[PDB]
DNA sequence: AGATTTTATGTTTAGATCTTTTATGCTTGCTTTT
DNA sequence: AAAAGCAAGCATAAAAGATCTAAACATAAAATCT
């Protein structure tokens, strides 16, 4: 992979092949343990999803090991969470201290402590949503720098050794492993890091005074090709749909918070209500509701 | 060339001799 | 600041000025830009040069005097090279 | 006296192309006030076109220019947060005469590209 | 899903145990481990032998610093122009405060620039550092260890007797500027009271320091500068007193030679990620069976001979250099491939000629490398690692560079050349006695390349008493060294595969990581990797359909521009190929988790691509 | 009848939140040199 | 005429600035062991 600089400058038969390239990778293991007891940590740098590799290997190899497996990929980790789950559960030492780098001091303390009993550490997506900063991987460098606690991880994203200096990949002491499965990205993709039927479920659940209030919003937005408040006051209490302002500025506050209005201010002060849907879809909408 | 038939064929070349 | 009508300056500007005076001072031709350097931090430290709130040779910066107050400094400092004290006036 | 490897010197030289020949001139240098801003991209796009041998991208590479930064070589004047994103802007921090140092050593001649 | 896959939790304990040497019993008791420990602790401890030997005269000049100001306001500080590679420094610290706690004369903290983020927090550490210090030479709370308890402290102990207040800063680059000079006046504000030295570690060079520290921090400082050896001048000394030393069994070929230096003065400056490297090659050289526990010193060899089993037997016979030795020979070889015996019985021989072969492959290179390097412009380069690549990648006297030597050691002067050939003479024979004579199988050697080199001298003595006679002696050099004792790797003796690693392949891919290249050939061509009887592509560009569904999409992503609508990339991927869109819905998101492309927010339904 | 963890509680500081306001940047819409 | 170049415009977002809150830390009431 030699990149050219001008396009920068100018801007069936497949499951039996991944099931004989996941055997060749489950055959790999016995190496990996002995390449793990030297203190080489294992990164894998594959196409595809890599996990039920990696779970392979904890459920096949270290059956008996300490294990602390790691989510890299999941949205809401945190790196305190990590260090909180070896302090409390590995050593039994309780919370960890607040500053992380106090944590890993404590946990090299406790790890000199006790010779021969090894911390596996599996962590699917080193390049993971949370710990794409640089200070988490300063923690994982540092944790991996240990001798008792061995490190395999998974790496996904093209531009994951941007955030590795000479420390941490001397730290990270890695032994690179090309592990292309060609399994789909399920679980990695599965969580919450990657409509005019929806406007009518929610315009079913309202009330006759607040199908009035976004009538006449609609009315207008047909009308017209986003409405001042005023108007839209003005048109209320004539149309006894409102009993005073601040029952107008409640049901635009349930708009908003419904996602049917979106309000841009003005620089006069004056406050806009704008539809967020095309006017063919809104002259549908504005034909159903009769 | 195969190991095993390069072994095969020079222990028939020994044996031929 | 009297050329760009208290416009922000730099280090670099303010020694680009300073060194078109002293290639012909006949005083001022051996100081390093290192010296004029750490005698703008100087102003710096002192307040009489604050910034606008990048690299310490780049930050922009505010003179914090009136020009009446650097002309009384002209005719109340001792010993002043007549260099320096015909640079003052143009 | 700032000995260096051979692929971060260019590394660097290519950073302060990019930090001082400003956006536009790439076009007419390449396909064959402060310093400026630069994001990673353009910082390899440069270093390809100035290397004439080709590279690859391993992860040594992307690695010296994290390094390149912790040394206070190269500086981070925006992103930080999002240096995988392509969101980050590096700022090249050194002047010009060790630049001609580093291409007396190398052989590169920057002030071609100037 | 799995039981691992869960909404809630992102981390999951699997304790076996745990309170508050990996490998089983076989693989420890395998012969092939015992010597794979055994060369790697030896290769190890030389190395850190010849770091410490090294750094030790800048160690006794930074102890005298510290006891003549502890002989004895600015505080005395002293900046260290340590290289580029940060990691490899910390030995030299820790050296460092061995010899300062050894003589009694300071106790040191160490402020790494993780634990100083702020003022408090680097006054916290480093007082911590210094109380936890004295106590771990003979627990308060971090809230409470303000530099007045530093005073207190150092008044209830060492005011009766003076102990100085080393603070080590390694990482003088990696600091925040406003935190370094608040600390800088913090402890120039205690001196008199509490005796401070502030060693530095500065990666760079000493601008950085006149740049970082201001006037009114300057002030207050007393620097005085040490330097310690460059890098590359660390490397070199390695590789020619442990890589090329005759008393290690186990040689690197010169492809790994110049593939583990290309990573070093073209990468990074780290000697840890060096010898990280060659434990990688010593580690995928002896992993590969008992056979290759045979490459050891000789006496072991034989018992390792006298051990064997039935499957070193067939590793040894299948690799390359056995078929030349089996064709070069009738029931001989009928005794060799079939009665395994025998083949026990010719083993010593075989490891004698290898490893003698290999000690005077290191003789004559110690005699020639002196010859060729003194010349100018330097044919064959001027250090013995140069050479040892070249002799040992293809055969000497066939390349051009050899008969540029041999001409321009043909232009010289007499006096010259005889002063040349006479300094060979005596450093090969010094090296003869020193290092050769100790090791075994060494006195075999001696009496191989003694009389060649009494030959040389005899030639030597007959250009002195009597123009042409230079010719005959570069005759007698090249014929009795350069053509018999630095043969071609290919031309090894057999059964020198057991002593070489040759194999850069497999050790290249998994010390250089490339995840790029994986991505871009597994996204470009999958029948590289599936290997399917219908998926291959005659030409990178061709997008047939029967390609995985990532595969198309990256193709229709990579061929057009920046900026692009999804909905027309829907088209043309439902026009190459319901529950289709689902799968393109599948694809984008991918292709979007491995950093290809990103949503656009200004726009909806858009995407522009981060690759170029 | 007195010392020791043990536990329940209150305080404080760092982090999440609401809100304004300001800005660079992402895209657009012309605009203009080669 | 083709593609690089200057005002325009909304927008994520970034500072910030107060502000409120959750968890870490210091501390007191109290069963527990002697």
């Amino acid at each position: 992979f030699v990149p050219e600089s001008d396009g920068y400058f100018h801007s069936a038969e497949h499951e039996g092949s991944i099931n004989a390239i996941m055997e060749e990778y489950r055959s790999y293991f016995p190496k990996w343990m002995c390449i793990l007891n030297e203190g080489f940590n294992i990164l894998l740098y594959g196409l595809g999803s890599k996990h039920q590799l990696l779970q392979s290997f904890h459920r096949e190899v270290l059956h008996k090991q300490t294990v602390l497996v790691v989510n890299g990929f999941f949205p809401s980790l945190t790196i305190k969470d990590m260090l909180d789950s070896i302090t409390s559960d590995i050593l039994d030492a309780g919370i960890s201290p607040a500053n992380p780098h106090e944590a890993v001091d404590m946990i090299e303390e406790e790890f000199a402590l006790i010779p021969e009993t090894h911390l596996f550490l599996i962590v699917h997506n080193l390049d993971g949503a949370m710990l794409r900063n640089v200070k988490a991987q300063a923690i994982l460098s540092r944790l991996a720098r240990i001798p008792n606690i061995h490190l395999l991880a998974s790496i996904d994203h093209i531009n994951t050794p941007l955030l590795w200096d000479q420390g941490k990949l001397c730290s990270f002491n890695f032994s690179w492993w090309d592990c292309t499965t060609m399994l789909p990205y399920t679980n990695e993709t599965a969580f919450e890091n990657s409509a005019l039927s929806s406007m009518r479920s929610v315009f079913s659940s309202l009330t006759t005074n607040s199908r009035g209030i976004y009538m006449l919003i609609v009315k207008y937005q047909l009308k017209n090709k986003g409405m001042p408040f005023r108007d839209l006051y003005s048109s209320c209490r004539e149309a006894f749909l409102v009993s005073s302002d601040l029952a107008l500025r409640a049901q635009l506050t349930e708009f908003l918070d419904h996602k049917l209005v979106k309000s841009k201010r003005s620089v006069d002060g004056s406050e806009q209500l704008t539809i967020p849907i095309d006017g063919a879809l809104l002259q549908q909408f504005l034909e159903e509701q009769e | 060339e195969d190991y095993e038939i390069w072994k095969a064929r020079m222990l028939a070349k020994a044996q031929a001799k | 600041s009297q050329i760009y009508d208290r416009d922000s300056f730099n280090f670099e500007i303010i020694y680009a000025r300073f060194s078109k005076f002293a290639k012909v001072s006949t005083t001022m031709q051996a100081v390093e830009r290192s010296i004029v350097l750490k005698a703008f931090e100087h102003l710096r430290i002192a307040e009489l040069i604050m910034p606008l709130t990048v690299q310490k040779e780049f930050e922009m910066h505010k003179l914090a005097l009136t020009y009446s107050q650097i002309h009384h400094c002209m005719q109340r400092y001792q010993a002043l090279p007549t260099e320096v004290a015909q640079w003052a006036q143009s | 006296s700032l000995e260096l490897p051979y692929y971060a010197k260019f590394l660097l030289i290519a950073a302060f192309l990019a930090s001082h020949n400003a956006a536009k001139q790439d076009k007419r240098l390449f396909v064959k006030l402060g310093p400026k801003s630069f994001s990673i991209d353009r910082l390899l796009a440069i270093f390809y076109a100035i290397l004439e041998e080709k590279v690859g991208l391993t992860c040594n590479l992307l690695s010296q220019i994290s390094t390149l930064v912790h040394l206070n070589l190269l500086s981070f004047v925006s992103g930080e947060q999002n240096i995988m994103e392509g969101s980050a802007r590096l700022q090249c921090t050194i002047g010009l005469e060790f630049v001609l140092q580093i291409g007396k050593v190398v052989g590169f001649n920057v002030r071609q590209y100037l | 899903m799995d039981p691992t896959i869960s909404v809630s939790k992102g981390c999951f304990v699997y304790k076996n145990g745990a309170t508050r040497s990996l490998l089983g019993k076989e693989v420890v008791q395998q012969p092939f481990y015992e010597e794979y420990r055994k060369a790697w602790n030896q290769i190890n401890d030389h190395i850190a032998d010849l770091q410490h030997r090294s750094y030790a005269r800048t160690l006794e000049q930074l102890v005298d610093f510290v006891v003549g100001q502890a002989e004895r306001e600015v505080l005395p500080t002293a900046a260290l122009l340590t290289g580029i590679n940060q990691p490899d420094h910390l030995s030299q610290f820790t050296a460092l405060t061995q010899r300062l706690h050894a003589q009694r004369a300071a106790m040191v903290c160490v402020l790494q620039s993780r634990d100083c983020a702020t003022l408090k927090a680097a006054v916290e550490t480093l007082v911590f550092g210094l109380v936890e210090d004295n106590a771990e030479v003979e627990r308060l709370r971090r809230s409470q260890c303000t530099m007045k308890q530093l005073k207190s402290w150092y008044t209830n102990n060492f005011d009766s007797e003076r102990r100085q207040l080393v603070v080590i800063l390694p990482d003088f680059e990696c600091f925040n500027a406003s935190v370094l000079q608040d600390l800088i006046l913090i402890l120039s504000a205690h001196c008199g009271s509490l005796p401070f030295v502030l060693v530095l570690g500065v990666a760079t060079a000493m601008t950085a320091v006149h740049g970082t520290l201001p006037y009114h921090v300057s002030s207050k400082i007393r620097l005085r500068v040490f330097q310690t050896q460059a890098a590359p001048t660390g490397l070199n000394e390695v590789l020619d007193k442990v890589l090329l030393s005759p008393k290690y069994a186990f040689h690197l070929s010169g492809k790994t030679f110049k593939f583990l230096t290309h990573i070093f003065l073209y990468y990074d400056f780290s000697i840890h990620g060096f010898i990280q490297g060659f434990k990688y090659c010593l580690m995928e050289h002896f992993f590969g069976g008992n056979a290759f526990a045979l490459c050891t010193d000789y006496s072991k060899a034989l018992g390792r001979i006298k051990q064997l089993t039935h499957e070193d037997m067939e590793t040894i016979r299948r690799l390359p250099s056995f078929r030349p030795y089996v064709e070069q020979i009738c029931k001989r070889i009928i005794a060799v491939l079939t009665d395994d015996d025998y083949l026990k019985k010719k083993l010593p021989q075989l490891l004698r000629d290898c490893l003698l072969h290999f000690l005077l492959f290191r003789c004559s290179l110690e005699f020639l490398t002196e010859l060729v390097g003194d010349l100018p412009r330097c044919p064959l380069g001027k250090l013995r690692r140069e050479l040892y690549v070249n002799c040992l990648n293809r055969a000497i006297i066939s390349t051009p560079e050899y008969k540029e030597c041999l001409q321009m050691l043909s232009f010289l002067s007499k006096d010259e050349f005889v002063a040349k050939v006479n300094r060979a003479l005596e450093r090969t024979e010094q090296f003869l006695v020193e290092e050769i004579a100790p090791l075994e199988l060494g006195e075999a050697c001696t009496a191989v390349l003694r009389p060649k080199l009494e030959a040389i001298r005899l030639a030597v003595d007959e250009v002195v008493k009597a123009g042409r006679a230079l010719q005959k002696t570069l005759q007698l050099i090249e014929t009795q060294i350069v053509q018999d004792h630095l043969r071609a790797l290919q031309d090894a003796p057999p059964i020198h595969e057991l002593f070489v690693f040759s194999d850069i392949a497999t050790v290249r891919r998994n010390i250089i990581g490339a995840p790029r290249a994986a991505l871009h050939t597994a996204l470009n061509n999958p029948h590289f990797y599936m290997q399917c009887k219908c998926c291959e592509l005659q030409d990178q560009s061709l997008l047939v359909g029967t390609l995985p569904d990532l595969s198309v999409v990256y193709k229709l992503h990579l061929e057009c521009g920046r900026m692009i609508n999804l909905f027309d990339w829907l088209q043309a991927f439902r026009s190459v190929v319901p529950q289709i869109q689902a799968r393109f819905t599948r694809a984008v998101a991918e292709l979007q988790f491995l950093g290809y492309i990103k949503m656009s927010k200004r726009k909806t339904d858009h995407a522009t691509r981060l690759t170029w």
